[PDB]
């Protein structure tokens, strides 16, 4: 998870204590559309995965994207 | 006074060649069929015909089921047989003169789609109404194909550049950016289509610049785009080309008949910005659907057609009081009571209904 929150901080500019399983891309941590795309992007990279849009646009909190690196 | 030739340059996109840099631009359900397009196209602009709706294409005589006098789902309302019937007569108009499809990225059965496109015989598939990282995937046996996203920043053409390179090894072979004064469905949120940070001119610099690091994708300037000096403007500006619709739909050779009524009386007050069940605002006439849901005596909506993903298959079209697939189709048919009718924000300027040829060439001459 701590791999996770790290991506997640550098690539939206946001500090690693504020990226919680709770906290929305879209909401809480001030995101816009093609942000995410960068940020699966990177993440997909990171844990050398692939994660497909039908995938991608179900998740919406860092806990739904760790979930989904878990699997 | 004789028919001058142009000081504009023709333009390279894939493996084509078209002998003036101007799309276009497709418009839905009817509107840019084979007539429109097969005769731009003649005249040496790119004609783009819209494969959406094509079901109801001479009142639905290619399709295999009607619900409610509707084509019944994506199978029939994007009709392959009709399709290819009018690919089959817009290149009795322009032989092998390039042609491009339209499709809007969010439609249901996309990827069938752009692949009927290919076998139709288009030569350039053109896809807004999204960020179409999928493109490529229907279009792997079709290596003459170009492909030509549609994108509103230049923070999309990087994101579309590297994920069509990673599951793809392509590139686009061109890019459309696409302002917030064009018809149809816009690429901002509502509240962004006025700003002027987005006009065209300020976007098109940012993208050029962002393209020319993947080496020089040609950039397609659209919205708002009126006469030879606007071209001129967008050209100066770093645009390979530029793609325009109203000015078309003000020509005799639209195949929805009824524009040619209804634009040299358009005011300018009732052109208006809606939502829409495909999940962007789009501009829109005062006129059709939009006065019956004025008045309370809008149709009831039954999702037969099935047209787009965002919509959830009615739930949207009752949310915002309208179905597309059966106001566009509606308007082709030629109903002004229950049609849905679009336009650029220039369509009021639109006084006389002129030919295609004496448009391309008020556009080319000098
Ligand atoms: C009536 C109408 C229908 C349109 N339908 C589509 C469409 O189906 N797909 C698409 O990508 N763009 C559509 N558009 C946008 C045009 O293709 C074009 O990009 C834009 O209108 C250019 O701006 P202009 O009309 O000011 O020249 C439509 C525009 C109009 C006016
Ligand atoms: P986000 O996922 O909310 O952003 C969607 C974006 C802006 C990336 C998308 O590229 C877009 O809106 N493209 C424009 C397509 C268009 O301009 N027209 C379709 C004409 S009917
Ligand atoms: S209800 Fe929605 S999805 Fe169904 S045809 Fe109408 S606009 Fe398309």
């Amino acid at each position: 998870f701590e791999d996770i929150q790290a991506v997640i901080a550098e690539q939206l500019n946001v500090d690693a204590a504020q990226v919680t399983p709770e906290a929305e891309f879209v909401k809480d941590l001030g995101a816009d559309s093609l942000d995410v795309v960068e940020l699966i992007m990177a993440l997909e990279e990171k844990f050398g995965i692939e994660i497909p849009d039908e995938q991608a646009e179900k998740i919406v909190n860092v806990g739904d994207v760790v979930k989904y690196i878990e699997d | 006074h004789h028919h001058m030739v142009s000081t504009l340059k023709p333009l390279k996109i894939g493996k084509h060649t078209i002998k003036f840099p101007i799309f276009q631009g497709g418009m839905g359900v009817g509107i840019s069929w084979d007539e429109l397009a097969g005769n731009v196209a003649k005249e040496g602009a790119l004609g783009v015909i819209s494969a959406v709706g094509t079901g109801y294409y001479k009142n639905m005589r290619f399709v295999e089921r009607i619900v409610a006098k509707k084509p019944f789902e994506a199978l029939n309302f994007y009709s392959k047989k009709a399709l290819n019937e009018i690919f089959a007569n817009a290149r009795k108009i322009c032989g092998n003169n390039p042609l491009g499809a339209n499709i809007l990225y969010a439609i249901n059965d996309y990827g069938r789609v752009l692949r009927d496109s290919c076998e139709a015989g288009a030569n350039i598939i053109i896809t807004g109404a999204g960020l179409p990282t999928n493109m490529p995937e229907f279009a792997k046996d079709f290596s003459d194909v170009a492909l030509i996203p549609i994108i509103s920043s230049a923070k999309a053409l990087k994101i579309l550049c590297k994920r069509w390179s990673d599951r793809y090894k392509r590139i686009p072979d061109a890019f459309i950016v696409e302002g917030p004064l064009s018809g149809g469905h816009q690429g901002f949120k509502y509240e962004d289509c006025f700003k002027e940070e987005f006009r065209l001119e300020n976007l098109v610099p940012k993208v050029v610049e962002a393209s020319k690091e993947w080496g020089n994708i040609p950039i397609i300037a659209a919205g708002g785009i009126w006469d030879r000096k606007d071209i001129d403007t967008m050209l100066s500006l770093g645009a390979s080309g530029v793609q325009m619709a109203t000015r078309f739909l003000g020509t005799k050779e639209c195949d929805a008949k009824v524009y040619a009524d209804l634009l040299p009386t358009l005011k300018k007050e009732d052109i208006l910005l809606i939502k829409s069940p495909v999940g962007y605002p789009a501009r829109a006439i005062n006129t059709g659907v939009i006065k019956r849901i004025e008045e309370g005596n809008a149709p009831k909506i039954a999702c037969v057609s099935n047209c787009v993903a965002p919509c959830n298959r009615g739930e949207e079209a009752k949310k915002v009081g309208y179905c597309i697939a059966d106001g566009l189709g509606r308007s082709y048919l030629g109903n002004r009571e229950e049609g849905l009718y679009f336009t650029g924000a220039n369509g009021y300027r639109v006084d006389k209904i002129i030919s295609v040829h004496e448009l391309i060439k008020e556009l080319t001459e000098g």
